[PDB]
């Protein structure tokens, strides 16, 4: 050595081994397995990008839905309590959690469903998605000229 | 006609996370080092909005990598998997667009 030395910071590279950031199986064991590319491909639009990549986010929200592929909660740890924005009248005794986050999964699927048919007109949404109001009466009727 | 030469991280990144050290040092490390897995990474560009300084536009994250070759074998391993509870969508990025962080 000439004078002095001015070495490397003591430190070996860590999060190799501990907690998975691709995975593709939870909540059950590993079987059932979504087939299908993400890499968007040469010669499209934003608005259509989007779709593409929602498309495949509207498949995978929904076989959450159909199979209860949840994983990890939304927050893990809550905030500050705090209660709805809707309002709503009065819920089921027998029916509440379940159907909390069910719903909350249509509206996750539904925000795309809205943003996807937004940007292509042409797009189907899937068979379980309904069209929002009921409506009241029967059929159409007859507008007199 | 699609690879560049940066790789591209989107659906995997939401400006809720890129907020806190914690979580902003646990994505930039880890990425980081999954990305070093495949070939060579010169940086990670991860926007960090400033208590919501940079959200319109917030989501989207890639790292600049050196060669095609590995940005490909990469992405083509990237594809399909999920960061937690969600399928990435990777993809491909323009160095230029990259420098100028232009997000194209």
């Amino acid at each position: 050595m000439a004078t002095g030395a001015n070495a490397t910071p003591l430190d070996f590279p860590s999060k190799k081994r501990k907690r998975s950031r691709w995975n593709q199986d939870t909540m059950e064991q590993k079987t059932v397995i979504p087939g299908m590319p993400t890499v968007i491909p040469p010669g499209l639009t934003r608005e259509q990008e989007r779709a593409y990549i929602v498309q495949l986010q509207i498949e995978d929200l929904t076989r959450k839905l159909r199979t209860g592929d949840l994983g990890i909660p939304p927050n893990p740890e809550d905030r500050s309590p705090s209660p709805e924005p809707i309002y709503n009248s009065e819920g089921k005794r027998l029916n509440t959690r379940e159907f909390r986050t069910r719903k909350k999964l249509e509206e996750e699927r539904h925000n795309l469903i809205t943003e996807m048919v937004a940007l292509n007109p042409d797009f189907k949404p899937p068979a379980d998605y309904k069209p929002p109001a009921t409506r009241v009466c029967d059929k159409v009727m007859i507008p007199q000229d | 006609g699609h690879p560049t030469e940066v790789l591209c991280l989107m659906n995997m990144v939401l400006p809720e996370e890129l907020l806190d050290d914690e979580e902003y040092e646990e994505i930039v490390e880890d990425v980081r080092d999954e990305c070093s897995k495949y070939g060579l990474v010169k940086s990670i560009e991860i926007p960090r909005p400033v208590d919501g300084v940079e959200v319109p536009g917030c989501g989207k994250i890639f790292v600049e990598f050196t060669s095609v070759f590995d940005c490909q074998k990469a992405m083509q391993g990237l594809t399909g998997r999920k960061f937690a509870n969600r399928v990435v969508v990777t993809k491909y990025c323009d160095p230029d667009s990259y420098h100028r962080r232009d997000f194209w």
